[PDB]
RNA sequence: CGUCGCUAGUACCGAUUGAAUGGCUUAGUG
């Protein structure tokens, strides 16, 4: 697998691995058992003489023919715990999402799934939030949430509410969480945010068709009152 | 504007403009969808006398390595404790 | 319609379908071959007699 | 033909499954295959057989290998047992009655763990299929189910009936609400999968790969919407192999908790909680220590929650025992002495007592008060000999050797002997022949009840095979060494006349019935038969495409059946050598093919588990009869034939002996009802001034708007079309009711516009004619109602619009 | 994936016979009989494979050309002897062949000299084999010791078999026509295999038939055959240029073969010139 | 919209005196 010559090689990890310097300035690290390059280390522009190792390898040394030393310390274990532990606060933010929407609880859960990215719960959120609302926008505390959002949070939720917008059936939702954030933010802030302005551009012609819509729906409503004023006589 | 694939590899958007991210899926949609896309993809002289060649049984190819293989381009074709244990 | 009982004689012999599935020997399927060839041609459903003439060629193959 | 089935079967004393325990110092019920056992702990046998029926090899009986049940779980004060089988059907069962209680069938997978309630009412079921459900024996029904878990379900512990926890293979564990049926929190319990589960008082204690086990608390009453099950602290046990079962006990006199932890090795590891004041006095001891040491005052601090977990529990012993244990219980309670069953890999089940005072045990290593050996085998039958007189079977596997008596089905005489391969029994039932792997030949007398002779130098290699002349002078040994040696009895001492040298080794020696000729197997692939009288080479078999693992003779001795590895069976011709026919008839390895004494029709047993009948004149399998879960070693035929004999390596011995409405229609209907139901709660609200609806759980209204959304677009038009003016008139009272719920308006409210206009257009001239001053109000009402909601979604749209349009100027002229 | 495997071995990227006679009388020369299987080398369309099929119990046909090996087999489709013909596709100088009795090839001039050692090595060789090779080439092999064309190839394969001229073909007998005249010969592999080591054989061979119309003597004057023989006499020792020049002399001169050619020797003179150089210690290979 | 498949991965069950390493120990050398 090395590109040029190696010239030192070392076991660590007692028998498992080997590392290799080769002459491309790359530190290959492999199994010996199956012999399969697992990591490939560059660290180096230059070609290497010396490998040094300690503690069976979880520090290695290798010095450049430049004059660089540059030092790896072993981090498995450390990396290994970093995804342990987001793990676990991902379990845990999955179930309570799930707690708060069995309770009702919108708000909660409207921030949880920005957070964790979920689209049905997003939708199941605030359809069924809109729908409390219906018996200033969405609720005093969840218009209040809605404020909160960081730049990065109203991109994502913007990129819903575009391809919320062209579906009919779904449009209603997405243009009353377009009339909270303008109502709940300052409109200049927005248009700094990179991307929004494409994202806006898409929203504007599907607006129109629903806005063209409606108002048919509204236009051919008088056939009642016509029913009223020709059976009043 | 026309909605597309799923921008994020863990999320499936169908062109009916909804999103779904795998984790919040359940078991049994996750299974229909499969499906779902299996049945979509589904319906989606040289070359003359190969089939020739793979058509017929009594034909054995060899490969620069010297080893004897069938057109298909598999192999044509003991210890005592295993056998009987 | 001959169509259809053609897939169900042939499935109920095992005539039909993957071998592969988890979760008859072979000379006897032979056997259902011949008798689903014979039994789906009328011509040799039954068709009304005198439409073949195979006993009067044979009888006189063997003058 | 005469068909065949299985009569008796024994030899194995459980499967692996759970012990399950009742007192008497105790009688222990643990279940064989399908079968139920009861095995009295201080005597060593069964006291009765429970049998659900339905024997192996009836008609009646499926094809298929029967399920055995994996777990056992039993409730004392209804006396029912609960058996769980690997298809997934759960039987309840009891012990008086001796017949199935109740069936049930819900699981795909194999039942993991078992609970009955104490009122008996609700019996808890897990299985490997990732689903519980909770099953009501008095109900008859599952009255529900959870589905959260992802994995397997190692364990649950339900004793109140409003909550449950479970803990899945994955290593999730998750406490559950039941009447709301959804799972309160979620946490990981252990990094690696858990397997094993506890709940006593505050305390969760649970196992996983790793060998640190992990403690648990829970508030019950926290209701903080987050940690609810939460961890203070890991203690290391010494075993890696991981904790199956945990169990636990307290003596209220003695206030003092010990446990086991049942592993997958032999050694069981056993843990005490240490007494509160005790742990208080420690920890005054403790920060004595640390303040000599110097530790600061946060450090001292440091150090107790560190050692927490130690200051809690400690080690009260360690129980090793002789076999390995698939599953144990706790049996007996007493601070003097502690009392335990275990039901072991090797089939035996041993039973341990340890007397303990105080801190540690009395006793320094565990003391065995009883065993179960005597129906128990510890290793699979790799021969099988049946006697000639057919009174007794001959039984032989590695390090023993058991000869069992047909009637009795119980063991007469116990040999040891080494890691006999081959076993053969000689005519009148004075001697039995073992050959052993290590090379020595080992001869026993049941009279003698002991060894007669041994030649450990008999074959340097392996005897793989053996078999005895018709007369039984010659004795022909087919062995790994590559010769076939001929021993010869002298009065009784054996000694060595000829040997045969061959190509490759023997798999397996077979002398014909006649006595003429003498057939052998090797590794080649290639069978050869040698005169007897001459040892001289007659003719070979070959074309085998993998070794043949038997060869028998028949009875005329024409022909001979070669059973090989490449999972064909082939009958061979000896007048010429030619192969008659051959036939795939398993699909695993074949090990044993027997022709059925003055029949040419045989047996075959192969690892897939499948024996099979076979008719020499058909050449087809004559009968499949399917009874064993796992490989069959070995076979043997009656010289009768009236029995055959097959052993398998689950250890069981088994004995075989013969014997419409239309789109718009359905609207129809759908509006009648409800709007006969609407005017109904008009009707009976002004007074005291269906069941499809209920199993519909939606509100009147709410069901036809279901309808209404249920038909199809195309058909919608016509549907309304045909619809006559008084259901039409019925539909606009259906409006008015939804458009007082405002919700349900708004949700659907494109789709109830177009409907209405539709409706009025199509019956305008209707409309006009009638007189009822209260169809006026009706329609005025639905009409100020729509209009604000039409106009709410358009001046929500128009708003948007024209803001949105807005901030697209503002960007440019920034930008611009 | 028919296509995946031949592509991964082939790119897919010859002069044809067409004189009727020439085909028939090397069948008619094979002498073919009923129980032999015959090994044909380049069937081309079919036209020698059809009729040596029919007098066969077995033929194995190899090639190269995968576009010929299909019109062999669409011309043997659904035939009596369809059963009887195997075709291996691909080089057959590195794949172990099976046994036979006889072989008939409208051999590849490319590995002519590869192919008749090939036979020769054959455990076990075929009887009889009738090969068609070009003039120069074959003239080499059929020649005789004294002969102009008499050399180390003809040395080599006439004492592990006999090689008889059959027919002479001409050029215009193929189109598009090749530039060298052909010619079809039988070679008669030697049973038993004579006793002669393979390398030593070809070493004495080699060295004298540098020059094979100068004096033997001459041929081990040259300083690099006196090194690369006196380490082989070392080697001899081991399970001193002037007594290795010493010994050549000897030999040379005792068997009186010192002052002859190469060009102009028979199988007994190198074999007289082997044994005299065993004798006193020196083994060529 | 279902059932059974095929591929990748995770673990599980016991047979292959499974094999190979190391800790202690019997006995014989040292």
């Amino acid at each position: 697998g090395h590109t040029n010559a190696v010239q030192r090689c070392s076991f660590i990890n007692k028998q498992k691995q080997l590392i290799s310097c080769g002459a491309d300035g790359l530190i290959k690290i492999w199994d010996c058992s199956s012999g399969e390059c697992l990591k490939t280390l560059d660290g180096h522009n230059n070609r290497l003489w010396a490998l040094s190792t300690m503690n069976d390898g979880d520090m290695i040394v290798s010095a450049d023919a430049d004059g660089v030393f540059q030092f790896w310390k072993d981090c498995t274990e450390q990396e290994i715990e970093e995804e342990q532990e987001k793990a676990k606060l991902q379990v845990e933010q999955e179930q309570s999402l799930q707690n708060y929407m069995s309770k009702g609880d919108w708000t909660n859960a409207f921030l949880l799934a920005m957070t964790l990215d979920h689209p049905m719960r997003l939708f199941n959120v605030l359809k069924r939030a809109l729908g409390e609302s219906r018996s200033v926008i969405f609720n005093e505390e969840l218009d209040q949430a809605i404020s909160i959002l960081n730049d990065e949070q109203l991109i994502l939720l913007m990129k819903r509410c575009r391809d919320w917008n062209t579906n009919a059936k779904t449009h209603t939702i997405a243009q009353r969480t377009i009339r909270c954030i303008l109502m709940h933010h300052n409109i200049a802030k927005l248009s700094e945010i990179p991307g929004m302005v494409k994202i806006v551009d898409a929203i504007i012609p599907y607006t129109q068709r629903h806005f063209t819509r409606v108002d048919n729906l509204v236009e051919q409503s008088y056939i009642l009152d016509y029913a009223l004023v020709e059976m009043d006589k | 504007y026309n909605v597309g694939k799923a921008e994020k590899d863990g999320e499936i958007r169908l062109k009916n403009g909804v999103a779904m991210s795998k984790e919040e899926l359940t078991r049994e949609d996750k299974n229909r969808l499969r499906r779902a896309l299996k049945r979509k993809r589904s319906k989606a002289k040289r070359n003359d006398v190969v089939d020739t060649l793979s058509k017929a049984k009594n034909i054995t190819v060899i490969n620069q390595k010297g080893e004897k293989k069938d057109v298909s381009g598999k192999t044509k074709k003991p210890d005592s404790t295993n056998i009987k244990l | 319609s001959q169509l259809k009982n053609l897939k169900a004689a042939l499935k109920a012999r095992g005539l039909t379908g993957q071998t592969n599935v988890k979760s008859y020997d072979r000379e006897e399927k032979k056997k259902a071959i011949a008798e689903i060839r014979e039994e789906f041609n009328p011509f040799e459903a039954v068709g009304k007699p005198g439409i073949s003439k195979q006993i009067g060629e044979e009888q006189r193959k063997r003058a | 033909y005469q068909r065949f089935e299985q009569a008796a079967a024994f030899g194995v004393i459980a499967s692996n499954a759970n012990c399950v325990w009742i007192p008497a110092p105790g009688q222990l019920i643990t279940s064989a295959l399908e079968d139920v056992n009861i095995w009295d702990i201080k005597t060593g046998d069964l006291v009765s057989k429970l049998s659900d029926g339905l024997p192996p090899g009836a008609s009646d009986a499926r094809g298929a290998k029967p399920a055995e049940c994996t777990y056992l779980e039993a409730h004392k004060d209804t006396d029912l047992l609960a058996v769980g089988y690997a298809d997934g059907v759960i039987k309840v069962w009891d012990l008086m009655s001796k017949t199935v209680l109740l069936n049930f069938n819900g699981h795909k997978a194999a039942i993991t763990l078992l609970q009955f309630d104490g009122t008996g009412t609700r019996l808890i079921s897990g299985s490997k299929d990732s689903n519980i459900i909770v099953w009501d024996l008095v109900g008859e029904v599952g009255l529900y189910k959870l589905r959260s878990h992802k994995d397997s379900i190692t364990g649950f512990w339900c004793q109140g009936e409003d909550w449950l926890i479970s803990t899945s293979k994955d290593g999730m564990i998750k406490l559950w609400d039941l009447k709301t049926h959804q799972c309160i929190e979620t946490h990981i319990a252990h990094t690696g999968e858990c397997w094993g589960l506890a709940v006593k008082d505050d305390l969760l204690i649970t196992t996983g790969t790793d060998s640190q086990v992990k403690i648990w608390k829970l508030d019950i009453e926290n209701d903080k919407m987050g940690g609810k099950l939460t961890e203070m602290g890991i203690f290391e046990k010494q075993s890696k192999q991981r904790g199956l079962k945990i169990e636990f006990i307290t003596n209220s006199s003695d206030k003092t908790s010990f446990f086991y932890i049942q592993n997958a090795d032999k050694t069981i590891e056993t843990f005490r909680i240490r007494k509160e004041e005790e742990i208080a006095r420690g920890l005054k001891k403790r920060e004595k220590r640390l303040k000599e040491k110097g530790l600061t005052e946060e450090e001292i601090a440091k150090s107790i929650k560190e050692s927490y977990s130690s200051f809690i529990l400690h080690p009260f012993q360690t129980i090793r025992s002789l076999y390995k244990i698939k599953s144990a219980s706790w049996t007996t309670v007493s601070s003097s002495k502690l009392e335990l069953v275990l039901t072991t890999s090797s089939n035996t089940i041993e039973y341990y007592s340890i007397p303990y005072e105080k801190r540690d045990p009395t006793s320094p290593a565990p003391l065995k008060t009883h065993t179960i050996e005597l129906q128990g085998q510890r290793t699979d039958v790799r021969s099988i000999d049946i006697s000639d007189d057919n009174k007794l079977l001959a039984t032989a596997s590695n390090g023993s050797l058991k000869i069992w008596n047909i009637k009795t089905h119980k063991c007469i005489r116990t040999f040891e002997c080494g890691y006999a391969l081959t076993c053969k029994f000689l005519p009148g039932g004075l001697l039995v022949i073992l050959g052993t792997r290590n090379g020595e030949l080992q001869l026993f007398d049941l009279a003698s009840s002991s060894l007669l002779d041994t030649i450990e130098d008999a074959h340097d290699a392996a005897i793989w095979s053996l078999d005895l002349t018709s007369d039984g002078k010659r004795l022909v040994t087919g062995s790994a060494d590559k010769t076939v040696k001929f021993w010869d009895f002298k009065v009784l001492k054996l000694h060595h006349d000829t040997t045969l040298e061959l190509t490759d080794d023997i798999l397996c020696v077979r002398v014909s019935p006649d006595d003429r000729y003498l057939a052998i197997s090797l590794l080649d692939n290639t069978v050869k038969v040698f005169f007897l009288d001459s040892m001289k080479f007659y003719l070979s078999l070959y074309g085998h495409k993998l070794p043949v693992l038997s060869i028998d003779i028949s009875f005329d001795s024409k022909m001979i059946i070669t059973s090989s590895a490449d999972k064909n069976i082939k009958i061979w011709g000896l007048d010429f050598g030619d192969c008659h026919k051959s036939l795939f008839a398993h699909q695993d390895s074949i090990m044993n093919v027997k022709f059925l004494p003055q029949s040419h029709n045989f047996f075959s047993c192969s690892k897939d588990a499948v024996v099979k009948y076979w008719d020499g004149e058909k050449f087809e399998c004559i009968q499949k009869l399917y009874a064993h879960q796992s490989e069959v070693w070995a076979l043997a035929v009656a010289t009768d034939g009236g029995f055959v004999v097959s052993s398998s390596h689950d250890h069981s011995i088994r004995i075989w002996e013969e014997t419409s409405l239309k789109a718009g229609e359905r609207l129809m209907e759908a509006l009648d009802l409800g709007i006969a139901e609407i005017e109904g709660l008009e009707a009976y609200n002004r007074d005291m001034k269906n069941a499809v609806l209920i199993a519909v759980n939606k509100t009147p209204e709410q069901y036809i708007m279901d309808t209404l959304l249920r038909i199809r677009m195309s058909q919608l038009e016509d549907a309304l079309m045909v619809m006559p003016f008084s259901y039409v008139l019925k539909f606009l009272k259906f409006i008015d009711t939804v458009m007082q719920n405002k919700t349900l308006l708004h949700s659907h409210l494109p789709l109830i516009c177009k409907n209405l206009f539709f409706i009025i257009k199509f019956n305008h001239k209707e409309l006009v004619s009638q007189k009822n001053e209260e169809l006026k109000l009706q329609i005025n009402r639905v009409k100020t109602e729509l209009r604000s909601a039409l106009k709410s979604t358009e001046d929500d749209l128009g708003f948007n619009v024209q803001g949105l349009k807005f901030v697209k100027q503002q960007w440019n002229l920034r930008h611009n | 994936s028919a296509e995946k495997h031949l592509s991964s071995v082939f790119k897919f990227n010859q002069h044809i016979l067409k004189n009727p006679l020439v085909a028939q009388g090397i069948v008619d020369k094979a002498q073919i009989r009923p129980s032999d299987v015959v090994l044909e080398v380049g069937p081309g369309t079919g036209n020698l494979t059809v009729r040596i099929l029919e007098q066969a119990k077995n033929v194995v046909a190899v090639e190269m050309d995968p576009r010929m090996a299909a019109e062999l087999t669409k011309r043997v489709r659904g035939t009596p002897v369809e059963k009887k013909l195997e075709i291996m596709l691909g080089d057959f100088m590195k794949t172990e062949l099976p046994y036979f009795d006889i072989c008939i090839s409208n051999t590849p001039y490319q590995i002519s000299s590869p192919l008749v050692f090939k036979l020769i090595n054959q455990p076990r060789p075929p009887r009889v084999s009738i090969l068609m090779f070009q003039r120069e080439f074959a003239l080499r092999l059929l020649a005789r010791p004294g002969d102009s064309l008499y050399c180390r190839l003809s040395a080599n394969v006439q004492m592990w078999a006999n090689v008889t001229h059959i027919m002479k073909v001409g050029k215009n007998n193929f189109r598009p026509p090749p530039q060298v005249e052909s010619s079809v010969v039988r070679l008669e592999i030697k049973n038993p295999r004579p006793q002669v080591d393979y390398n030593e054989w070809d070493g004495l061979l080699r060295i004298v038939f540098v020059r094979k119309n100068r004096t033997i003597s001459a041929g081990f004057k040259s300083t690099t055959v006196m090194d690369i023989l006196e380490k082989n006499y070392k080697t001899f020792l081991a399970m001193m240029h002037d007594v290795v020049k010493e010994k050549i002399d000897t030999v040379l001169k005792e068997t009186d073969l010192g002052d002859k050619r190469a060009g102009k020797c028979d199988q007994n003179d190198f074999l007289r010139l082997l044994y005299a150089f065993h004798q006193v210690g020196i083994h060529f290979s």
